[PDB]
């Protein structure tokens, strides 16, 4: 994953660090996640819900 | 009132004082801020200045 074209460290993005782009090649066609796919990683408290 | 609630002093340098916190990053020279390493040429203005 590292010098990759795509940030696989998610605050950081180190492995995209000093990394050219000649050397880079396309990972994928898009970047675009679905609209609110963030919404399904935060956690949840059952209580307060 | 005045707004002079508060006044100061100048003195002599009667001690030292261990205010020199080592960076070991850069050190973004108008500003003093410690950046990585890893953020110089980055691209962006990671500095002030």
């Amino acid at each position: 994953l590292v010098c990759n074209g795509d940030s696989d460290c998610d605050e950081d993005s180190a492995d995209e660090d000093r990394c050219e782009d000649s050397e880079r090649r396309p990972s994928c066609d898009i970047d675009k996640p679905p609209p609110n796919i963030e919404l399904t990683g935060n956690g949840y408290n059952e209580l307060t819900g | 009132c005045n707004f002079s609630d508060k006044e100061v002093e100048d003195c002599v340098t009667n001690r030292p004082c261990r205010s020199q916190v080592r960076c070991e990053g850069f050190v973004c020279a108008q500003t003093g801020r410690c950046v990585n390493r890893r953020l110089l040429c980055n691209g962006d203005n990671d500095c002030g200045d």
